[PDB]
């Protein structure tokens, strides 16, 4: 029919991949064994009898995360070829995952990705997951994209990655890997969505009523966003939105392609029992900085083109009333040369609950993707943290020994500066 | 025998098309299986205008559906009247819509154009006569706005004589459904002005507004919105389909309402409209119909005529009714509001009467008019176009397809002159 | 009483002929055991054309099977209509098929030729009349291409007056089934041009294309492919077998279509063809048949006529129909598309009418035409032959069978002149 | 009705022949005793009653391999005369297997093969197997082929021989016997197929999932290819291909004749759950260098001629579509002077499985045979290996002592250089 291919890289990619594919199978009708006790063609392939196989590839340079899937409940669903495991991980080193160890397995991975592309007659794009701080996520991820750019060209390569948190950090060398990866992301990727763990931690505690979450809860929220994005591509709706439509709207400039993401309603299973949650309520909740899943305040900057996606009971008449109310908010800023700024789409399939889930059975819901100049706040923090470590040359020795030429350090520094200039240059007014 | 070929483009056109054929099939009395089970002989007089016959006692519409993705088409197949359409007329691509006017016009348009044209040639050269082509498309999207204009140029090249009447939905200014709406609309206007004989503009804002004011619809869907459009084309071609005291077809309409080749954009409205519970209290006569027709709230285009002046107007009446009563109202409404009509053209209101009303109404009326209020519509898009064009960057998505930047300047230049052309004739 | 002798050569010829006799037996109503059990007396009028009588009211086809090895006819013996064939008509060698034109013509051809000719002489001189011979063979292969041309010359030598009409499959233009096809085809071209009155060119790629486009067959097999071909020869001989308003036999066809002795290669096509799902919606009539016949996609040979120009054309019609409607259509398609017809020949199109259509179809049509588009077909093999002929080494296989160097040069030079001959007549 | 004769020389030929007839008895459905619980006469002969007998001859200069079949279960199937065993093997010495010991038994075997041809009315080809490194495979194989060329003349002599592996080697004198036999094969053989164990091992581990194969597993893969090759003569099919058809199309020159072989799909049980195995997929697999049973990359050279053989569910429509897709992949090279390069053959008989087997019960399968200059990579390695021995005269004494004149060593070297010139001259373009 028309297909989308998913590639997952690293520990973050695999565990997010679990959350996504539970929700998809636990939305469509497919048992963990592949049988049934429609939109199947978009995400699954058919092998005869009654068995289905996902269109996904799982990649990591170490076996612990992958072998959890091989020994897990959902082991039977996946094709053993799809699960690729390395021997020893990159140890959070960009050069090690790019030049020495990454090139040992890069050409093995692309064959299977290309092999899956043959079955996809109506392929319209790819979805790729990363962790910026990781060695395999940033190192191997950059190498994978650079090849896929020349392999396929004019096919949308959409990405959904975890940006480093403003203060929460689990890796000391986190600034080094992110900036080197940033140069590779910007020139080859069509569009890449940012999310950070620190915002999700605060959201998963405040909106969802959880005292002490784990990575499993955060991945479940991530799964909802991706499903709503593809909901226009799977089931019927009064306003369909294709992948190619997101590419044109959300990208004003060739290098300003990073959006930021939000979802509403985010309420516990208990407290939805009191609230009606009309179209106006859920639309109003999105624009508050508290809900948004990146820890940057939009009020610091300005807004760009935005996208709204509605699921379930929504009627188009109430959307126009709600969006018009949004424009009356003087707390929300727009540039004069972007007067329209909105694309809306509606799908009738309601959101799907999760086994042992954290969300309520809401009849209607809305997903939101927006480009904003407030992301320059995130870039400045990463830029400042990088200069302190490079000024005294805190960790250069590890990266040099693994094949990286030091001249890459100033180049990635310079390219980040231009992007910071681009966000300020576009933010200017005439 | 004045057959009309119907073409539908884009997500907007197909969903409009599905509801349109429900109205026409219901009026003629055709079973969704494609068989006739009607109640009057007059229905079978001139059903040839829209339909073709199959040897198995079947009646098939003269419809061609165009889209770049099968998702919209597969919805129509699952529709109530899906079986009615001929299976081979579905022409679709295997690539995303893109929402890009340049992509739809150049990259995917050329590949689809040759395949679509011969399918059109099948129905075009199959019947004894062909008066004009009817097109439904949106101007804010990429598929209908792009490929629809390309096919419009080719239709003119092969069939110059025929009336290329089109129905378009103009991007709503208050709440836009697409960020790149000004680019797509401005480029398409250049193609539409020079090629199309008749263009009717429809705004979803009025459709929402009319539903909320008159019909009191708490949750009006696109089904109701597309239904309010449905009788407009149904009423227009009704003069061809049924006898009357004074017939007025498309070529009569175009000659009267178009004073100059470039001033032909029209506003449309329908009467009567009443909430589904307040109909008991309302006595229904011809003067009551005229009051709704000229009321500014019933226009489906969000451009207030009072802010401009009228040049030409036409009214259609359906049902057995006095001819004097219709003629007197045109005289009365013309003299009562002389401040809104040009002095140098007298009798700016055209009239027509049809014998058979539509279903669900005992008497009904349709209004089509042309006025300088269109300057409001073009001012909104042009002002937004200048805002966007200085920030050249969105042309990046258009440059990669192959579009030259001078085309944007040409599109603005021609549309600017159209604004000026309406300005001068106001004197 | 215009008996026609049928000869099948090679893997392709035998399997097409086997499907051929299924169609003819069903049309006449001949039971597979060889006895009549049909439904109409009209079937018995002129069954003598293809069938020879046996004792006890049993009818045996006038068919001769030719091959170099027993495997092919063993499948024929197991076929549903295998019992129908005469046991002695199975003539075969006991050597490898070769896939070599030189081997099939010289080494095994000479031994096979003498045995086959007397078998032909059995049926040829057994009936009151003999109008022409019918041959089915492959040109990309070795057995049918090699031995078929050798037998073709001998048939002319003994029976100069009789019509030597043959059906051939052409080496495919884009993807084919043998590396040394240009050698086998080019050598056969010299033999085919001078000896055969009428040659029809058939392509598997068009057969694949027609099945996928019109019939929507997901897995079209050789059974379906041979079925579509079997309509063509069945329709051509239908004029002899059944009465009609305008009779047109083989000799009528040759005189009209062939303007010069060497320009006789023909393209064939059949109508109507429709998918099972979409056959309900069609309005099957005479004009609908005309649209399919001149449609470039339906033509069974991959040489686009629009790239060339027409010299002569002929259409056959079956069924009780209007004579005016057929005569009007042939004029309209002639004047509409004059850009593809030669000026110095008026009335480029021939027509004919037959009374009885095939089973299940109330009406059917067959189209045969001649055009300069065949220059595309010969250019493909010519360029590939030159690319082979620089690499001498493949000749070494042909050298073992006495084939000399001059034979390859002679074969190309005549075939190149055939391309040139079509080039000059385009003016 | 139509007959083919198989001859097996050396230990490798005997073991492969055991596997080959093991497959054929299952394929036709013939019990090991010759009874039944069609295409029989092509491979077998009837003796009245209900007993059949293969048309095979087993020859080796030592009885160990032959006596295994004599004492084995299949002993009652074979005719005792067909099993010929010598007294002492050639000791991996070409001179011993050709001049001294080879001539002791050459005429005893030649009577046996000619006797079998008397019962073969439709004999139109022979199948002969070799191991190049073995003394009997090279020394006696050359002496047998030289006689069979003049005994029968223009009868197709098809050979299926195991070429020495690029690095895997079990005999030190391996280069010596290969080059000496090379001169004999090139002039007398109508066509000889190349395979090597090293590529067989790798495919037997990757595609077929075996940790540690044996020679028995490798032999069964060989038997599948021969069965598919002979299926056109034996069973019904839309595109029959005769031995002469293979001879005319595959070889563009007399000496360039050497083809290469491939087979697909080669899949285990559980991997076949997840793949639909379409005609396009299996044809695509035949062209990856990983599937060649000769360990040479086709990308090093070019393609001249190819033949495709399909079995079972295949429909001619998808073959043309599959082949046309292959033509678009210009990572695959054809010379301009051979644009067509393909003959396809379609058969309805599916592959036959074997008890204790290694292959999954696939409904459709395809075999590949093609000629290429990528083989010239293999010849260059053998040439360089030989020169190191002969420069210091590493093993001359053994061969001269067994009757061989030294002058044959440079002559066999010169013939190899002439053949290598042929492939490079063929590789030239105009
Ligand atoms: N939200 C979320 N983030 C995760 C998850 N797992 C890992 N991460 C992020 O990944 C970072 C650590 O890098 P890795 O997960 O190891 O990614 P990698 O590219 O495989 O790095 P290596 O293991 O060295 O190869 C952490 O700081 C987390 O922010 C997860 O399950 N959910
Ligand atoms: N693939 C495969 N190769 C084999 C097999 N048996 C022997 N060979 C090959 O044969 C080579 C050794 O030569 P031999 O098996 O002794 O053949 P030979 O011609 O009889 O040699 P001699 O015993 O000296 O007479 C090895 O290098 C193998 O490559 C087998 O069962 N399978
Ligand atoms: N009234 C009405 N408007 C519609 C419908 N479907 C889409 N639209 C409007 O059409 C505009 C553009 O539609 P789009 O999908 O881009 O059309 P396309 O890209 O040319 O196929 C949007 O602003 C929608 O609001 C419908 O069913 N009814
Ligand atoms: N349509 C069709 N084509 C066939 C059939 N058998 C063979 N062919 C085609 O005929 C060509 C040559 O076939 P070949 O076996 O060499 O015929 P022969 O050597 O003359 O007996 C090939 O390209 C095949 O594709 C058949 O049954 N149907
Ligand atoms: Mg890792
Ligand atoms: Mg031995």
């Amino acid at each position: 029919m028309r297909e989308v291919i998913s590639i997952h890289v690293g520990q973050a990619g695999v565990q997010i991949g679990n959350g996504c594919w539970e929700l998809y199978c636990l939305e469509h009708g497919i048992q963990p064994d592949g049988q049934l006790p429609d939109a199947f063609n978009t995400f699954f392939s058919e092998t005869g009898a009654g068995k289905h196989v996902p269109r996904a590839v799982f990649v990591d340079l170490e076996p612990t995360v992958v072998d959890e899937v091989r020994t897990g409940t959902y082991r039977q669903l996946f094709h053993p070829e799809q699960l690729i495991s390395g021997k020893e991980d990159a140890a959070n080193n960009y050069a090690r995952g790019h030049y020495t160890v990454g090139k040992e397995i890069i050409d093995l991975t692309l064959d299977r990705i290309r092999k899956l592309a043959d079955q996809c007659t109506g392929l319209q794009g790819f979805l790729i997951f990363h962790s910026f701080g990781g060695g395999t996520g940033a190192g191997f991820g950059s190498l994978l994209l650079e090849r896929l750019s020349v392999d396929y060209g004019k096919k949308s390569k959409l990405e959904f990655t975890v940006y480093p948190s403003p203060q929460v950090s689990t890796a000391i060398v986190e600034p080094y890997n992110s900036i080197l990866a940033t140069h590779s992301m910007i020139d080859h990727s069509d569009c890449a969505f940012m999310v950070d763990n620190e915002a999700l931690y605060d959201l998963c505690r405040r909106a969802l009523d959880i005292e002490r979450p784990t990575y499993t809860n955060l991945n479940r929220l991530i799964g909802q966003v991706v499903s709503s994005l593809t909901a226009s591509l799977r089931f019927d709706g009064a306003l369909n939105v294709d992948f190619t439509e997101f590419q044109t709207n959300l990208v004003p400039y060739a290098r300003i392609h990073f959006p930021i993401c939000s979802y509403a309603p985010v309420i516990s299973a208990e407290k939805a029992y009191h609230e009606q949650l009309s179209v106006a309520e859920i639309t109003n909740s999105l624009f508050e900085p508290a809900n948004m899943m990146v820890k940057c305040d939009p009020r610091h900057g300005k807004y760009m083109a935005c996208t709204l996606l509605y699921r379930g009971d929504v009627v188009p008449k109430d959307v126009s009333a709600a969006v018009a109310t949004i424009k009356t908010k003087r707390t929300i800023q727009f540039v004069d040369w972007c007067p329209t700024g909105f694309k809306m789409g509606i799908n009738y399939q309601p959101p799907t609950v999760v086994p042992g889930g954290d969300l309520a059975k809401v009849q209607r819901a809305v997903c939101m993707l927006a480009n904003t100049t407030a992301i320059a706040e995130a870039w400045s923090r990463l830029d400042h943290k990088f200069d302190l470590m490079y000024a005294k040359r805190a960790f250069v020795h590890w990266y040099v020994g693994e094949g990286m030429e030091e001249a890459e350090f100033p180049e990635a520094r310079e390219d980040l500066a231009l992007l910071e200039k681009d966000y300020d240059e576009v933010a200017a007014e005439s | 025998v004045r057959e009309i070929v119907h073409i539908q483009a884009g997500q907007c056109g197909n969903q409009i098309g599905a509801k349109f054929w429900e109205v026409i099939s219901d009026e003629h009395g055709i079973d969704p299986t494609g068989s006739y089970h009607g109640d009057s002989d007059l229905q079978l007089e001139r059903i040839n205008v829209y339909y073709n016959e199959a040897t198995g006692g079947k009646y098939v519409p003269r419809a061609i559906l165009v889209d770049l993705e099968p998702g919209t088409m597969d919805s129509v197949r699952a529709g109530q009247f899906g079986q009615l359409f001929r299976p081979d007329n579905f022409v679709f691509g295997q690539s995303g819509a893109g929402n890009n006017w340049a992509k739809g016009y150049y990259t995917e348009g050329q590949e689809l154009c040759e395949s679509i044209l011969d399918v059109i040639r099948k129905e075009a050269e199959s019947c004894d006569c062909l008066q004009g082509f009817q097109l439904v498309h949106s101007l804010g999207g990429g598929t209908g706005a792009g490929l629809g204009t390309l096919l419009l140029n080719k239709l003119r090249e092969e069939y110059p004589d025929r009336i290329l009447s089109t129905y378009s939905i103009v991007p709503s200014p208050k709440v836009s459904d697409t960020v790149v709406e000004p680019y797509n609309c401005t480029l398409s206007v250049h193609q539409l002005v020079e090629s199309a004989d008749e263009v009717f503009c429809i705004d979803n804002e009025a459709l929402y507004d009319i539903c909320f004011r008159t019909l009191k619809l708490t949750t009006p869907t696109y089904g109701d919105l597309n239904h309010l459009v449905s009788m407009v084309m149904s009423g227009t071609t009704c003069a061809l389909r049924f006898p009357g005291q004074l017939n007025s077809d498309l070529r009569k309409l175009a000659v009267n309402l178009v004073p100059f080749p470039r001033l032909h954009f029209f506003i449309v409205g329908f009467a009567p409209l009443t909430s589904r519970g307040s109909q008991q209290y309302r006595a229904l006569t011809v003067p009551e119909l005229t009051s709704q027709l000229f009321d500014n709230k019933n226009m489906m285009a969000a451009c207030d005529p009072r802010r401009g002046v009228y040049l030409t107007a036409s009214a259609h009446f359906r049902g057995r009714m006095s001819s004097k009563e219709v003629d007197e109202q045109m005289l009365n409404i013309q003299a009562r509001n002389t401040s809104y009509f040009v002095e140098w053209i007298p009798s700016n209101v055209k009239s027509a009467i049809c014998d058979i009303p539509p279903r669900g109404l005992k008497m009904a009326a349709t209004f089509i008019g042309n006025t300088t209020a269109f300057r409001e519509l073009f001012t909104r898009v042009d002002s937004q176009f200048q805002k966007m064009y200085a920030r050249r960057a969105f042309i990046h998505w258009y440059v990669n397809e192959g579009l030259e930047t001078v085309e944007f300047d040409e599109a603005r230049s021609n549309m600017t002159d159209l604004i000026q052309e309406y300005e001068m004739y106001e004197t």
